[PDB]
Order: C-alpha cells, then structure tokens, then sequence
C-alpha cells in the first residue's frame, strides 16, 4: 500500500486524483505534514523540493517540475524564448514580445525601436500588455507604458495578433487549450482532447477598450458578455465539432492545419528546458501537467501565448484526463495489483 | 560505565535472581562465578554488570534487599545463589505485610541505612558508575514502599546518576491482597518523581500472555518470571554487549524521554516462548514484536501514539532485512508515530541470541497508551478509597489520608499529561 | 574561454579557466558563560536536595 | 613551509581521523612505525609532507594531530591498533564519561572540565611549529562531544590563535546511521556557536556516503568503516595540495580565498568521481571527460542537493592521476554547453584547477579500486542550503513542543540558546536565498 499527501486543496484536477487514488484501495492519504509519503500533490507556491527524497525506504514522487516556472510565468517565458538557442529570437511561432518593468533587465528602450518601425511602415501596430484583470490592448505606446507603471509588477507586452481565425457563424475569436503531461521519465504526452475557449461577441477590430471580443477567458465571458452559451454550452467547443468545422468550411483536418504545429511547439519548449528540470538521476522524481494556450491566425498558423503550470480541465474531461494522470504518471512509478495520450517523440 | 543493581522484596528478588541466571548464562559465567564461555563478545563489557574478584572470578554487582528472609534464603539455596557476595544480602526479620507504609515509613526506615552502606561500598569500587537499576513490585510492601524509599535516598546521595527500574504492576487476575492498588498508586507517585526510566511490567499482561497465547491453563509466578527474564535480557543487551551503538542508561534516558515525567516504557518480546523448532523470519519477528499480544504492559498501542521506540534484534540475520522491515512498519503505520519527533524509531542488532533461540526481538516503546495502565490502577484505587476501605493498615503506621489524596492526584495528572501528547 | 596562471611541476600542474567575466568573544566572556551555566546547575541541584530534605 | 594541526573530536572525528591518517601514510610511504625511507632529510625538513608530519631524531614521522573524545572506548582502539606507534601518547586525550548525545553536556558540563587540558596539548603541537597556519577539525554534527565540545574548542582556538585559519570537516546527520533522536538540536546548536569561528567547512552528509556505498560499491548495509574509507579518500583529495608540491590551495587561507567570498556562506559542496568497487571484475577506465561530467551528477555529491537550482560562487577541480590540462578544458567546454551552471553576478564563471599526477592511493583490502584518474570538485553553490532547510525543519518540529529541551536545560543551558541558534540559522538560510535566486 502506497501513501500520499495533499497540499493544494484548491486544485480541481488533483482533488479528483485524490478521490481516484483512494478508490483503488491501494492508496491511503496521510496528514499534509507527514513526511512518510510516496506521493506529494504539492502546494503551488514555495513547494519544499529540498525536503523530497530523503526518506529511506520511500520512493518519493511529486506533481511539479522544479524549475518549470521558467516556462509558466510570462516574463520568464519570454526571457527563455529569446535567450535559448533551441528557440532563438528567430522563433516563428511565438509573437514578438518584450519585458517591461514599472517606473518604481528592462526592454522598453528596445521595444520602441521596433514599435516605431511598425508605425512608420504603416503596419498594424496593436500591442497587448499583461503580467502574471489589468489588461490593456492599445495602438500607441504611451497608453501601454502609462498603464504598466500604474501597477507595480513586471509586465510583458507583445505584438497583438491582428488577423485571427474567426469561427462562423458568429465571427468570433478563440484560444486552444492543450493539456500535456510530462512523466518522471520525461515522456511528453499530449491529451487527445483539447478545448476551444471561444468568445460570444463578434470580433470588433475598432476600439480595443472592449475586452469581450478580444480576450477569451471563461470568467470574463460568463459575467460581462451578452450571449454566453448561445452557440456552445459554457462557451466551449471541443475537438470533434472543430475538426468537423475545419473540414466543412475550410477543407482540411485539425490534425493537418494546426495540431502538427502544436505538437512541434510543445516538444520544442519541453525539450528545450529538459536538462534544467529533469529528474532522471535525482533522489526524488517529478511529473507535471501543463496547459499550453494557442492562438491560430487566419492563415492556419499556430501561435503560443501562455504556458500554465497549474491548470484546470473542462468539466466534461476531468474524469478521463485525471484517470490518465493516474495511469501514466502515478501507477507507472507505484504499480497496482488504447491510451488517451499521444506520445510526442522525434 | 558500571551499573549497580538492586532487587527488593519477594517479587523483586525472584525476578532479579532469574535475570542474573539468564545473563550469567549469556556471558558464559557459571554458578560459581568462573567464566567458561568460548567467544570474545561475552567479556568485552562484562564489567557493566560484574565485578572481577580474586582468581579470575566474576561477582554480580547486585544488592539483595528484603524485610523478611524467606525469599532471600530461597535465592541463596537457588541455582546461582552462590554467585552473589554474601555481604550484599541485606535483610530484616519482621516483614512488611504487603503494607506500603511499613516498607517506606516504619519497618523499612530501620533497614534502609545498611542497604545504602552496601550501595556505597559497591559504587566507590566503580571506575565510572552510570547509575542503578532496581527490580521490585508496586503492590507489595517491601518492593513498593521500601524500594521507592531506597530510590529517593539514592537520589539524594547520587543525584547525577541514572535511576532505572523494572516495576511489576499489580493485577486482580494475579493478586495477593486487596490493598495492592493503594501500594501501587503510592509507588507510582514516587517513581514519576525519582526515576529516569521505568519499565512497566504489568502482571495482567504476563498472565494474559501465559494464558491466551502460550496456552498455560494455570500460570504460576514462574511462568510469569520467564517472560520477565526474557524481556530484561532483551532491554539490557545494548548495555552489556559491544555493538555499533555503544549504549548506556543515560543515552537511553535522553533519547527515549521527551518530557521528564513521561518515562514509563512498554516492553515487548518475540518470539513468545514457554518453559520452539521453527526459525522465525525477520518479517515475522518484526510484526510480532509490534503486536499488542507481545507486550508486557497491558495497553492497546493503537489506543495512543508512540513517542519513541527502541527495537533490538538478537541473532545472526540480515541487517538489510531488519532495516527494510522496521521501515515498512513505520511507513505503513505512520499514523501511530508522532510526527513532531522525526525518526523516533531506532534499531540495534546483537549477533548473540538468547539461550534457546536462533533469533529474537525485544521492544521498548514509550507510548501514550501507557495511560491505560495507570487509569486501571486509579480506578481500582478509587473504588476503595471513596469508602476509605482498608486505610487503617496505613494510618496505623503514621500515614494520613492526605498522602493518599496527593498520590492519586499525581497519577491522575500523569494520565492527563499522556493524553496531552496523544492529540498533539 | 581562456587559460591563465598555469604553474607546473613534476608532481602536477595547476591553472585557471575563465569562461565569462563578472556580470569574536574574549577568554573572559567565555569563562563567564561556562561559569554561568555551572551556577544554574548548582542551583537546580540545591533545589532538588532541599526538596529531598523536606 | 607552514604546518597544519589536525584535531579530531568525538567518535565520528576520531574514526574518520584514523581513516585519513592511514591513507596519508600509505600515500607518503610512511610505515606504521613512523619510518619514511624516501625521507633523506633525517630528523627535520621543510618538505611539503612536513606540514602534516613532524620528525624525530630517530627518523619517526609523527602526525601533527590531536584526538579528543570524552569517553575512552574509541581512542583506546587507536592506542592499540595498527598505527599505535605513529601517535605519541599525549596526543590521544580521553575523558571518563561521554556527553550522552547532549550538546549542553559536552559544551558546558564536561567541556569545561576538559578544555584546558586539550588546549595545553594543542599548544605542545603548535610550539613544535615554525609557522603554524591553522587547524583542520573533524567532528560529527550529531554527537554530544562532536557538537558541544567542538564549538567550545572552536571559540577558544579563535582566542588563543586569532590569526590562524580553522577548517572543518563535519558529518551532517542522517537517519540510516544516526545514533540519537536529538541530532537536529545538536546540529543547529553547534553550527550557531561555531559559525563565526570557522573559515571554511566541508559538510559530509552520511546519507550521501551511505547511498554512494550501496550503489557504487555494492555494499548492502555499509558500516562506519566503509563510509570512513570513502570519506578519507575525499579528505585526502582535499588536503593533498597541502601535503604535496603544487601551486593551488597551498595554504589554508587559499581555501577561503578560492571557495568563500562571503564569510558566512563557507560551506562548499564536495563532489567525487569515480567510486568503483574492488569486486568489479571487468571495469574499464573512465576518461577525464567522463569523471569531470560525473562531478555534476547529484548522486556523486557529498550532500544530496540540486546545484541546477542554485548559483555558484566558486568552483575548484582537484584531479589525481593521469590528467593533463587540455583534456580538462575539453571536458569543461562540452559540459558547459550541456549543463545548468549559473554563477552569481559578481563572480567569474570559471574553474581553479589542480592536478597531481600520482593516482589515488587505495587501502589494500578495502572496497575501492585503483583508477587511473580521479577528481574532487569543491563548489560553493547555494543549493547546499537545501540541507540547512531539512535540518532546520526537523529542528522546528521537535522544538515546537520543547520535546527533549529539558535534558539540555538541566545541564545549565538556557532555553533561549535554542531559539538564538535557530534564529541565526534562519538568517543563514536567508543569506543563501538572496545570494542565489
Ligand atoms: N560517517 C561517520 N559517521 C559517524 C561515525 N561515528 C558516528 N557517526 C555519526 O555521528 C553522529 C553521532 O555522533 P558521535 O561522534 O558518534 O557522538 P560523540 O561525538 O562521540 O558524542 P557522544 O558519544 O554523545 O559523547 C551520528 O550521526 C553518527 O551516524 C563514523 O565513524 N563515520
Ligand atoms: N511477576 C511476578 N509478580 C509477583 C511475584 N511475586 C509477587 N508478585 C506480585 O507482587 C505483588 C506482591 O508484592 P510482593 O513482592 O510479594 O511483596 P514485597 O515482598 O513486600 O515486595 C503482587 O501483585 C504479586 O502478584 C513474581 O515472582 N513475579
Ligand atoms: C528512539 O531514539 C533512540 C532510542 C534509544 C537509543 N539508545 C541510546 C539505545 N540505548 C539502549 Cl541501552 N538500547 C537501545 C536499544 C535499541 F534497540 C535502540 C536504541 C537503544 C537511541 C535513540
Ligand atoms: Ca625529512
Ligand atoms: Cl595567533
Ligand atoms: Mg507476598
Ligand atoms: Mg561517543
């Protein structure tokens, strides 16, 4: 019998993993501070990696990759993409971005050098700003940095994707969430199911102070949007409907137009940081579930916007995905008495 | 280094004689005090329990005490009786009548100075005396009353040495007189104040072990003392045998006792033997020794939590297997080990096994379920004391009901202290 | 990556390799502390012995 | 030439010292009676091995070494063992009763009683020195003597030799071989009192040595002897620049200068490779590149931690055997490309390297095999502070209930020394964190 410990009660995915583990009858849960665990579903902040792996007679395994924050917080990820040769500043799937610190290293003096060449060349010059609520999409810089300095934390501002792919009927934006599980061996597994978090308001390319047809957050759509759920239940179109739409309207497959680029981008990013975070020869082992967020443009080209390191699922898919985490992340290390993941290797 | 051993009373002396027999065998010493064993390990630390005398003789560093000569004479005529130095026999004539007050206050005071004279002689012939172990019963008269009187005297003359006791707890299933709760309670009050470490040897437990599992239909004191001499040899092996852990009484006190009052230990032994052929496997040994059915103190360990555990393995076996098995118990039952004392279970191995065993395991647990024992005594105390029953035997010797009330309170406080950490 | 201060001899050599530039109390107080703890100890012993006298 | 005096305190220090001086003697060709034929300068000299051995008129080479323990059973084994003739009796100092796993007993109650004797005997060593440069002090964190007596002796050495360097080799506690439940307390106490009296300290985590001995030596349940012979190897690797011809780490001061920029953070991480069983029938010999790469596997560190999630402040490579610089810089280049090695702002990204062409001497009959080349990397990474975290957390669990505090107080220590020590360590932990993240 294996023992685990839960340190993030506010995690939907792992609350369901805890329930599934007990159900086997081969996993008992201990108190959050008992160090004689096999498995830690750690806290999201200041997880005590240094205390893992020092219990004799216990193989110990944790649901985060120490160092994975470098991919999963926005300025960190920009820094990683620019400075890492494997991705390079010539990266063709990540938008132009820059790291700006408030008034109170910084890149706004390098920003302006590109922004003014965008305004002179008479190119679309919309730029978005955000850090890791408080979003500004603007057409001229003096709105952007002015807003950044009213807040007090590091910000990234990046080339807004002016020509996105719009779903018809409705002429609306969306983002694609892929769920990726990296196990203790560093197998990269992409879950067969993704989701399209859409917008319920036709895309208004006029004034960029309305965030209802430009930002695709499940929260800002239930409350402040007109017809939340008119086209799909909860603003969420899954992969079958979207493949079917791609075939009918655009004469292609989701696999061919989009997925191939996504599988490339995932594998890029993870293989890039693998030597810094891998636990292959460590005294404790790591797996981690990641949420890659993608935006497709009107030319069927995929772009990576955020990597989230503590992601929630879609109520329909919690069961299958959390059962998969158990199968390939947890039972692989602690075995009990047709896979839903695509393995990414090349 | 040196240990000075005291046995007091009928019960004290009987289990002490058996102890000296057993370890005198284990160290190759015969009833005449001449060494006749083969190996080396038998003599490396022989001086912890024995003095060397003329002609390469070994004399146990032991003082025999009683208020009546019956049991002392029995020991002299007993198997190893002539191994002790006769001057170390200190006895009265009048007896103590199962009366704590007589042993502590009237009859025993008359005899206590000469006992301390012999103690003094034994200690000044020590190179570095570590402390004393006293064997006695808590329900009798001499053992409980005069032994606890001895103990506090000893504490006064040697306040920087360790006081350790094997204390046999009275039980109605094995009972001589009705006043045994009284005596017990008055003793426990003493012990919680003047011992560093006390092995609670419950006669209830010993009876149940002889009955339910050894299948002995009518257990005698002998059947009980065989378990006792087994357990004593176990819990002192790391004292008298050279090991990697090179242990003494003060280290055991330091590491087993988080708080000074909670020094009452639950001992256990495996395999449980009667006075066999199948070798025990290390996993067997390891989960018999943790079994409630192997503990000499009658308490359910699952009814509280372990503060500390020491576990000794005797015999030739796989250190690796013992390590693994000990860890499986802790990791599979970590509910019952307090988390605020990290790595509270320590293990020792001694190559030499006891007589008649390929491999054995001995258990020393400091658990809050020991409270059950004291609660038992306290209930038995109160049922009489709420009617002042049998008190006259005590007030006849000069005692006051007040002293009883104070002993009772202190033991109740002791139980509460254990309950405080059972929920921490 | 440049190799500097190479010093070498019949038992071995040593050198440096750069890959990138840069981006108490007195004897008095001690014996006072030791004797302070001796005093607390002697006081706890006196406390004990007086109690044992009672 | 400047001499070094080794002081071994407690069981752990004394048995490790036994190990190291056995190794030392094999290495300099010093026989068990103290005779070194290659030494033509009879009765004296200012040779490099003389920093650790003094010479008698009779050609006997005698360790500049004191062994001190509060009970006699371990040093008695020195007095009757193979190398009894090596040591002059008044260098072996024993008491009568140990400190019973209690820092307060060793620092206060018993230490006071035996500190002035020890200091006198060390002075008799120092008085045989033309230009003493300082001390190498070996001791456990866990034991009563090892923690308590050591920090008292460190304080007093800072007084009686205030311009001399003091280096520690300290055994950090691990449960697979630990002898006491109160070892986190002693570890925090002795670290807080010693911190300002120690210029550089090499921590060795028993958990690490144990695992190294299980994985690489196929020893199923390692003994102190196993552990010590491997630790002596590492210690010999560290001190060889003091006992041999060379230009790197020639004096104790050079260890501070090369490994310890901030004075408080004076805990280098030792990593050693290769460690190869003697019972390996078919072993093939690892390249310079292979062993310099193993220097960055956490399974080869003296302390299990992850330098990838820290920063370096210093790095030194000590090779022994068939090694030339160019193979060194080859392996460095490729490793820099394939590994996470981040230095702090204000530090050069670089390696101070030392080579000594004689391969590691191994104890005949031991568990370790000769290899043609070996290396020890001393790196001042902030990741070693992980260890302090583990320790402090254990400390905290116990002290929250004042469990076992009573034993210390009863020796004359004040409860406030507990918080004070813990209080400093939380300082230390923060220094590491700000220097490193
Ligand atoms: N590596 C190694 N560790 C040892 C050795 N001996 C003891 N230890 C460790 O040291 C710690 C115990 O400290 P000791 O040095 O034995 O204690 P002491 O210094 O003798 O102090 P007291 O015996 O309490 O008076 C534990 O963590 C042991 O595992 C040894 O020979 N080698
Ligand atoms: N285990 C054990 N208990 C005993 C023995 N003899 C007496 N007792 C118990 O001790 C108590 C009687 O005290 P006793 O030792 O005879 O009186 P004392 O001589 O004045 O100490 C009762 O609880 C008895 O069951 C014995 O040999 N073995
Ligand atoms: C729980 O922590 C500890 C408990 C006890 C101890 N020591 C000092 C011991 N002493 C003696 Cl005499 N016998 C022992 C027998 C054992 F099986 C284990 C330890 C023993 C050390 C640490
Ligand atoms: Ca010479
Ligand atoms: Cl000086
Ligand atoms: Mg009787
Ligand atoms: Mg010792």
């Amino acid at each position: 019998m294996y023992t685990f410990v839960v340190r993030d009660e506010n995690s939907s995915v792992y609350a369901e993993v805890s329930r599934l583990l007990l159900a086997t009858g081969q996993w008992k849960r201990l108190r959050k501070d008992n160090p004689r665990f096999n498995l830690m579903l750690g806290e999201r902040n200041r997880l005590p990696f240094g205390r893992l792996g020092h219990e004799p007679g216990l193989v110990q395994l944790v649901n985060y990759y120490r160092g994975a924050d470098k991919l999963c917080r926005k300025a960190s990820l920009v820094k990683l993409i620019k400075t890492s040769p494997e991705l390079s500043e010539s990266c063709t799937w990540f938008p132009e971005s820059y790291v700006i610190y408030p008034t109170n290293t910084d890149e706004r003096e390098v920003f302006l050098a590109a922004y003014n060449r965008r305004r002179e060349g008479r190119e679309g010059n919309v730029w978005i700003a955000k850090s890791s609520e408080g979003i500004l999409i603007s057409s001229e810089a003096s709105e952007l940095l002015d807003f950044i300095d009213e807040q007090g934390q590091v910000h990234v501002i990046q080339k807004y994707l002016e020509k996105p792919l719009l779903l018809e009927p409705g002429h609306r934006k969306f983002d694609i969430r892929s769920w990726v599980l990296v196990d203790h061996l560093y197998n990269i597994y992409l879950y067969r199911e993704g989701v399209l978090r859409t917008s319920s308001e036709p895309y208004n390319s006029a004034n960029f102070q309305d965030k209802t047809c430009h930002l695709t957050n499940h929260c800002i759509q239930k409350e402040y949007s007109k017809n939340y759920g008119r086209y799909e239940e909860g603003n969420e179109m899954f992969f079958e409907e979207f493949n079917q739409y791609l075939m009918d309207a655009l004469n292609t497959t989701l696999e061919n137009s989009i997925l191939l680029q996504i599988k490339h981008i995932i594998r890029s990013c993870l293989m890039c940081i693998e030597p810094a975070i891998s636990t292959k020869h460590l005294h404790y082992q790591s797996f981690q579930l990641f949420g890659f967020d993608f935006m497709v443009d009107e030319e069927l080209k995929v772009w990576l916007i955020e990597v989230n390191g503590a992601p929630a699922c879609a109520q329909k898919l919690y069961a299958e995905l959390c059962q998969g985490i158990v199968d390939v992340a947890i039972s692989s290390v602690f075995p009990l008495a047709t896979s839903i993941f695509i393995k990414l290797h090349h | 280094r040196e240990i000075v051993h005291i046995q007091a009373g009928q019960c004290g002396n009987q289990i002490g004689a058996k102890f000296w027999e057993v370890i005198s065998d284990e160290h190759g010493i015969d009833p005449t005090g001449s060494y006749h064993g083969d190996s080396d390990l038998q003599l490396e630390r022989i001086n912890v329990y024995y003095n060397e005398a003329t002609g390469n003789k070994y004399v146990p560093r032991a003082i025999l005490v009683d208020l009546e000569p019956g049991t002392m004479d029995s020991v002299r005529s007993g198997p190893f009786g002539q191994i002790f130095r006769p001057d170390n026999f200190v006895f009265g004539q009048s007896g103590a009548g199962n009366n704590w007050a007589k042993g502590h206050y009237t009859e025993g005071a008359e005899l206590v100075d000469s006992v301390l004279d012999v103690v003094r002689k034994e200690s000044e012939s020590c190179d570095c005396l570590q402390g004393f172990q006293l064997t006695h019963s808590l329900g009798g008269g001499t053992g409980s009353g005069m032994g606890t009187l001895l103990i506090s005297k000893i504490r006064e003359e040697y306040p920087d040495r360790i006081m350790n006791t094997f204390s046999v707890m009275p039980s109605p299933k094995v009972s001589d007189t009705v006043v045994e709760p009284y005596n017990a309670t008055l003793s426990v009050h003493q012990l919680v104040e003047n011992t560093d470490e006390t092995y609670c040897i419950d006669n209830e437990a010993l009876y149940d072990i002889c009955f339910r599992t050894l299948k002995l239909t009518t257990p005698t004191y002998g059947d009980l003392n065989h378990l006792v001499s087994a357990t004593m040899s176990g819990v002192t092996t790391c004292l008298r045998f050279p090991g990697q852990l090179n242990a003494d009484l003060r280290k055991l006190a330091v590491n087993m006792v988080p708080f000074p009052r909670l020094h009452f230990f639950m001992p256990g032994f495996a395999p449980l033997t009667s006075r066999q052929y199948r070798a025990l496997t290390v996993p067997e040994l390891t989960q018999q020794m943790f079994d409630s059915k192997n503990m000499m103190a009658a308490c359910d360990p699952r009814h509280g939590r372990y503060l500390t555990v020491a576990a000794i393995f005797r015999g030739r076996m796989s250190m690796k297997e013992v390590d693994e098995q000990m860890l499986n118990v802790q990791n599979k039952n970590s509910s019952y080990f307090v988390e605020w004392i990290p790595n509270n279970v320590k293990t020792a191995v001694c190559d030499i096994p006891p007589r008649g065993l390929k491999m054995s395991a001995t258990f020393i647990g400091n658990s809050t379920a020991i409270q059950e024992l004291f609660k038992r005594i306290s209930e038995q105390f109160t049922a009489m004391f709420r009617r002042k029953a049998f008190l006259h035997w005590y007030t006849g010797e000069g005692m006051d009901e007040m002293e009883f009330t104070e002993a009772e309170s202190n033991m109740n406080d002791l139980v509460s202290e254990y309950q405080q950490y059972q929920d921490a | 990556m440049e190799v500097i201060e190479l010093n070498k001899c019949t038992s071995g050599q040593s050198f440096e390799v750069i890959l990138k530039p840069p981006s108490d109390p007195s004897l008095e107080e001690i014996q006072k502390k030791l004797e302070a703890a001796e005093e607390r100890r002697k006081y706890q012993e006196a406390e004990l012995l007086k109690h044992l006298a009672e | 030439m400047r001499e070094c005096i080794s002081i071994h305190v407690g069981q752990a220090g004394v048995q490790i010292g036994n190990a190291c001086w056995e190794l030392y003697c094999l290495e300099h060709g010093i026989q068990p009676d103290g005779q070194m034929p290659s030494d033509k300068t009879i009765g004296g000299g200012d040779d490099s091995f003389n920093t650790f051995f003094s010479e008698t008129g009779a050609g006997k080479h005698v360790p500049r070494a004191v062994f001190v323990d509060l009970e006699p059973t371990v040093i008695d084994e020195v007095r009757t063992g193979t190398y009894r003739q090596l040591f002059h009796p008044e260098q072996l100092i024993t008491g009568k009763e140990d400190a019973a796993n209690n820092y307060a007993r060793g620092h206060y109650t018993i230490g006071k009683e035996i500190i002035d004797l020890v200091l006198d005997r060390i002075r008799k060593l120092a008085d045989q020195c033309t230009g003493l440069q300082g001390f190498l002090v070996f001791h456990s964190f866990g034991g009563g003597t090892g923690s308590g007596f050591t920090s008292l002796l460190m304080e007093r050495l800072s007084v009686d030799y205030g311009k001399k360097s003091k280096l520690e080799f300290s055994i950090y506690p691990a449960p697979q071989v630990s002898t006491a439940v109160v070892e986190p307390y002693n570890s925090i106490l002795t670290t807080h009192t010693t911190l300002e009296h120690s210029d550089c300290a090499f921590m060795v985590d028993n958990e690490a040595i144990y695992d190294i001995c299980r994985r690489n030596l196929d020893i199923e349940r390692p003994t102190y002897t196993n552990l010590n012979r491997l630790i002596s190897q590492i210690v010999s690797s560290i001190t060889a620049s003091l006992r041999f011809d060379g230009a790197l780490n020639v004096d104790l001061t050079e260890f501070q200068t090369n490994l310890v920029p901030y004075p408080r953070i004076h805990f280098p991480l030792a990593t050693y490779a290769p460690v190869i069983s003697a019972e390996k029938a078919y072993h093939e010999q690892l390249s310079v590149a292979e062993i310099t790469n193993a220097c960055f596997e956490p399974a080869n560190q003296m302390v299990k931690c992850d330098p990838r999630h820290g920063k370096y402040m210093a790095c030194c490579l000590l090779y022994r055997g068939d090694v030339v610089p160019k193979d060194v810089n080859a392996a460095i280049a490729t490793i820099k490309t394939k590994r996470s090695i981040q230095f702090v702002d204000w530090c050069p990204t670089g390696f101070k390297v030392g080579i000594n062409y004689q391969p590691p001497t191994v104890v005949p009959g031991g568990d370790l095999a000769k290899v043609q080349r070996a290396v020890c990397m001393l790196s001042n990474t902030t990741a070693i502070a992980e260890a302090w975290a583990r320790l402090d957390h254990k400390f905290d669990l116990m002290y929250a209930k004042r469990a076992f505090v009573h034993w210390y107080v009863g020796e004359g220590m004040e409860e406030g020394e507990f918080s004070e020590a813990r209080e400093d360590m939380a300082a230390l932990e923060k220094d590491y964190e700000e220097v490193g993240v």
